[PDB]
This record gives structure tokens, sequence and C-alpha cells, in this order.
């Protein structure tokens, strides 16, 4: 009974297509990919 | 449709596929039919073709 004391609720956008899914965090992606997937000279480098 | 294929494009809202072998009325029915889940749409083809 008082001003803005409200329950906040964030259901889902939807249970429909492509947005809710496993996100696909892969080698060709974007637009292709390096040593990961695919044969080279040196092989896996370094990296943080 | 005569010598070669109808290739075109399928563009609907965010995502795009692209089919071929595109030939004739039932041909398209069929490969949208398959595709439809993936546009988001229906594909139905009718007892009148």
């Amino acid at each position: 009974s008082n001003a803005y004391e409200t329950i906040d609720i964030s259901l889902q956008n939807a249970s429909a297509s492509a947005i809710g899914s496993y996100q696909v965090g892969s080698n060709g992606a974007g637009t292709v990919a390096s040593v990961a997937g695919t044969a080279t000279a040196s092989g896996i480098a370094s990296g943080t | 449709v005569t010598g070669g294929s109808l290739n075109f494009d399928v563009t609907v809202g965010s995502n795009t596929v692209s089919l071929a072998g595109v030939t004739s009325t039932q041909d398209l029915a069929d490969q949208l039919n398959s595709n439809s889940s993936k546009l988001g749409i229906t594909a139905s083809i009718n007892d009148k073709g």
C-alpha cells in the first residue's frame, strides 16, 4: 500500500526459436579458424 | 524453368538460407517444408499444388 513498493519479475523473453538454446562458441564461427581444427606447421602456440 | 535450376536465397527476418534445385512447385514446397523450422515459417502444399 506504499509508493513504488513492488516485486520485480523477469520472465524469459521466449521459449521460442533460436534466441533460447546453447550458444555456439566454435572454430569457424565468424569467418574461419586458425590452427585449432586444421592442419599447420608450428601447431598450438602459447596464450592467456 | 528451362535449362538449369532456379537457385535463390530465402530471407526471413534474422535467419537466412539459400535453397537449391528449384525446378517445380513440388520441389520448392518440399525443401521449404524441410527448412521451414529453421526459418520459422509454414510451408504447406494443398491439393491443387
